[PDB]
């Protein structure tokens, strides 16, 4: 009645698209237009510059889409599941269970080089479900115990990290320290051909969830009143949330702000409708991904900073500004 | 009608042989003193205790229309009877419109649909909350009195007559000021008797139930021990048990409840 | 009026810390018995080598551990009292990033005096630790939810410090970077704890003078204002003296690891609230535990000398294991 | 005499006021929400003049010096503040919270006057309970138990309820406002009282102010100003009244 904001989503369309573009023309292989477009167009004098841009520089940008997206929709339904906007993808624990599997890989053994990313896919969800498990009750799933077995776990967890990390070598020491900084200079095709519809489903279950959502976020008990499964839609929402997440960190490490950052300015842009929020915080997740992942890649070229570093350089002045703005 | 026959409720047992029924049309009023099981009693009308949700065990017969409440899925529940609750700050700033248009969830059909009856009831349901100037507003920046109208909006919104049903109000009556109580257990009869409707209601201050209730449940120790009108239930025998306070009755031109 | 007849408790955990404590110093890497080692210590002819193995090889470690476990401890009781919340760890005022922040600059833009590592770490963490308190504070009120928004900011900007100066590093201060970030009692020397100890004193004696008032504080901030407590100078003194004992602490130990949190918990659960018992009874009991697992690390894996931090964690997981299972229905 | 004349407080939520708590005597409160009765006991109580972003001006005064004039902690010994029974943020005995009201003065006259507090508030079978057990009603009881073990004489101070009578039960509520005059009475103490229905402070004031909109429009014993047109200009709601032989209110 009062909130015509589908602007607000186009917008963020047009301005990821753009966004989209701007970063296939730039940067650390210098490229100019003209050769860009003539290497996309066939000519032979271009073949170079065409590998580069379909080879490199392509799947690292679907790969920023994929990942500033896969955090703002998950950011989104995670903070309407605990109706708490500081509810972060990662609460799950597949984040350490990432960690935890990546970390076990590169510290002992094996096989390669895509078994990186498996073995962190199997690890976050394996360690997702026992917190999971560890809370819920057969079958109610309270949020708070939900919290204390994500601590638990995570202590747990991060001692089999430290542990590792403690008899890795000099050589797996530079892979953890690096894995755990983020970084999308891996990307291929063959990788998110993968994490791709991992995150694709996700994303569907959500989206499949959002009226739900949105009765939930206005009390667990007035909810179920109205007809909601509250305790089925938790189990629906994590699951969901842990599966994008989780084939997202098992490729891009740990990363990183975007999926509280994205969500909090849709909903102060748009209100808190799981309808708008969801797809908006996707596409503002997306687009905040890209334009750091793009400033990683030149600002100081040819280093490659890792993105959880350029993402933080958001987190902060955006915490400091709701500081500022909450001072009352 | 919504009945309980028998009922027993279990950490001991909170309620013990309740027996009391809820009639369309009628405004029945609930007593009690602090824990005598007034909230326990309204969640297993609503049948947050009887079905696929809990540790906590019932016995006897609890009834809707006839059936068994523990048949009943919450979905289909979500239409016979609506729950209109308390500490309504709501998480994030939803609009108002977006509070009372929740309330049509239930019946919205292809999964939220949103359509053009709905934006009427919901319309309408503020219309008679009283809450029609606070279209537009966020929510959060409703005085606790606004943001009361609202969500009682909403509760009539998932009730609104279309092509017999229940309102369960928990305690909605106080940190409403005075003149706004009696308008608000005044519409709830109105509502009642206009679309037969049985209403249970949680209140506090004994003389309100008197002036707004067809019937009065005192609830002393998990078992009722009055029902009946206002007129022969408010004594001040009955008054005593239920509350442990020595009162004497006083007559008007609804006769009050006066301490000494 | 009765009471709760705690003095015990305190009293059995002294002897425990205590006992435990001269053990300590007999099963290291040099392992000899009680006699020999009394000996050694007390001046014995026949036992230089083994003096200077104990007095000065061994000790420091094992006086690290117990300032580390009764600093860690007693500024979990007061920060748990301050924000009225069994969850406050003694982090949360900054200190750990900024000796993680100004450990790792340190490390990282070399252009090594031993003394040079422990004080860049404790100036990174009281600046942060002042930084942050800056930010929420409005000269002059300090809203306890502002201060941890500083934080979560302040904190953001430090990881992307700390990440930026990690990824330049070589292989040898990425070694230092992680060990220190595991936490270790292996750097303690007599020279550092004659710094570290008073710091931790010091913090530990402003804490003392602040049970009363923090015993009120967990009332209500405004029924203890009412009560004559001056909650805004309470709330400055509680982390400046956290921040004071912290910041010596992490400075030559590293990231350490839930003792703040579980020791100020059992103690409460076994005396009350009462700031007057769970301050210093969750010092000793942290000083306890604190050693039980350097000790544990020191032995479950011998002669590796496994990261502290990892053995704290292990305490950690059951401990909040329990507090699920505990907390269950509720 | 804790007096505020001509004060004002910033919008602004309390315009020109002048009102007296005077010992032996309880004061009640009345007004709907959002008309200031809770600024203006944070205002008796001096939480917005001593040193503590909003803007204050008149005289208040507690025995004659102005408030703005005196520290917390000798503050503390003139006034206290039952705030309705709050449970604590970890498990206290209930011996330990009535002490706490023995803070500003601190033992052992304590420990026999904390015990002669929890007496005096019904509250002294509660005694090395944990408060995290006790109903809110005992909880209502053992925080009046710490404000009076507060306000205790030894060798005239002020105590203002912030609503305590809340959602404690009928027969309760008008045991404590009772308790509060008779205590009142004997330690010649000054009583301001905000409570919700208005027939409860008939019951057990000495005097009424109604509050409407930011200022007083009424100020006396119940019985002259317990009228239709004052609690139709204070509440917006038309009643009348009805005699007993304590006149109660009733609408229509
Ligand atoms: C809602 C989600 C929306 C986000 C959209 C992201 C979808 C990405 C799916 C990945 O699909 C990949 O597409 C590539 C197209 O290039 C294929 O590479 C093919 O082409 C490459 C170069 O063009 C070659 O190097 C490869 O060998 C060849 O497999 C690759 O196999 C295939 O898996
Ligand atoms: C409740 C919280 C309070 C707990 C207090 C913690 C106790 C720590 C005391 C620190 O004091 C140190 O004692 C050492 C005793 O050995 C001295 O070393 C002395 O002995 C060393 C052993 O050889 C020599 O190397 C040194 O030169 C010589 O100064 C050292 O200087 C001194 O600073």
């Amino acid at each position: 009645s009062r909130r015509f904001a589908p602007f607000v989503l186009a917008a963020l369309a047009i301005l990821m698209g753009a966004m989209s573009v701007v970063a296939l023309c730039v940067g650390a292989y210098r490229i100019p237009l003209a050769e860009a477009w003539a290497a996309l167009s066939g000519d032979p004098a271009a073949q170079q510059a065409r590998a580069v841009l379909l080879d490199i520089r392509a799947p690292r940008v679907v790969l920023a889409l994929l990942v500033g997206g896969g955090f703002g929709a998950t950011g989104a339904a995670m903070q309407a599941l605990f109706r708490n906007p500081l509810a972060d993808p990662g609460l799950v624990g597949v984040s350490s269970g990432a960690a935890l599997g990546a970390t076990t890989l590169i510290v002992l053994g094996h096989a390669s080089a895509a078994a990186l990313p498996v073995a962190a896919f199997a690890g976050g969800l394996a360690v997702a479900a026992l917190v999971y498990r560890l809370a819920a009750s057969r079958g109610r799933l309270a949020l708070p115990l939900l919290l204390l077995a994500g601590i638990a776990i995570n202590a747990l967890v991060g001692a089999a990290i430290g542990l590792l990390t403690f008899v890795a070598d000099d050589a797996q020491l530079r892979s953890l320290t690096f894995w755990s900084l983020g970084s999308l200079g891996g990307a291929q095709w063959p990788t998110l051909a993968a994490v791709a519809p991992c995150v694709a489903l996700g994303g569907v279950l959500l989206v499949r969830e959002r009226d739900a959502l949105n009765a939930l976020q206005l009390g667990e008990t007035e909810a179920l009143h109205l007809g909601v499964p509250v305790q089925r839609l938790k189990r629906r929402v994590l699951v969901a949330v842990a599966l994008a997440v989780g084939a997202l960190v098992s490729c891009a490490g740990i990363i990183g702000f975007i999926g509280l950052v994205a969500p909090h300015c849709v909903r102060l842009a748009c209100g808190p409708d799981q309808r708008i929020v969801l797809p908006g915080a996707a596409l503002l997740g997306a687009l905040l991904t890209l334009a750091a992942d793009l400033a990683a890649r030149t600002v100081a070229a040819p280093a490659d900073i890792p993105l959880g570093v350029l993402t933080a350089l958001l987190g902060a002045p955006f915490f400091l500004a709701l500081l500022w703005k909450n001072r009352g | 009608m919504l009945t309980a026959h028998h009922l027993d409720v279990a950490h001991g047992t909170i309620l013990r042989d309740l027996s009391l029924s809820i009639e369309p049309g009628r405004v029945t009023a609930l007593l009690g003193r602090n824990g005598a099981g007034k909230s326990t009693l309204l969640k297993t009308f609503a049948g947050e205790l009887t079905g696929s949700v809990a540790g906590v065990r019932v016995t006897g017969d609890v009834t809707l229309n006839g059936e068994p409440l523990a048949r009943i899925d919450a979905p289909r529940l979500a239409c016979l009877r609506a729950v209109l609750p308390q500490a309504a700050q709501p998480a994030f700033p939803f609009s108002v419109d977006e509070i009372v248009l929740l309330g049509r969830y239930p019946h919205a059909r292809r999964s939220g649909a949103t359509s053009h009856r709905d934006r009427d009831i919901a319309w309408r349901a503020l219309e008679r909350a009283g809450a029609d100037a606070l279209v537009g507003r966020d929510v959060t920046t409703l005085s606790g009195g606004e943001l009361a109208r609202v969500q009682f909006a909403r509760v009539l919104a998932q009730l609104w007559p279309d092509h017999p049903r229940y309102l369960l109000l928990d305690e909605p009556t106080a940190a409403l000021d005075l003149a706004h109580q009696h308008r608000l257990l005044d519409t709830v009869r109105a509502v009642a008797r206009e679309w037969q409707l049985g209403v249970l209601a949680i209140v506090h201050d004994p003389n309100l139930a008197a002036r707004h209730a067809d019937a009065i449940a005192m609830l002393a120790d998990g078992t009722i021990v009055a029902h009946g009108a206002p007129r022969d239930v408010m004594t001040p025998a009955h008054i005593a048990q239920c509350y442990g306070f020595a009162v004497k009755m006083v007559e008007t031109g609804p006769p009050v409840m006066v301490p000494a």
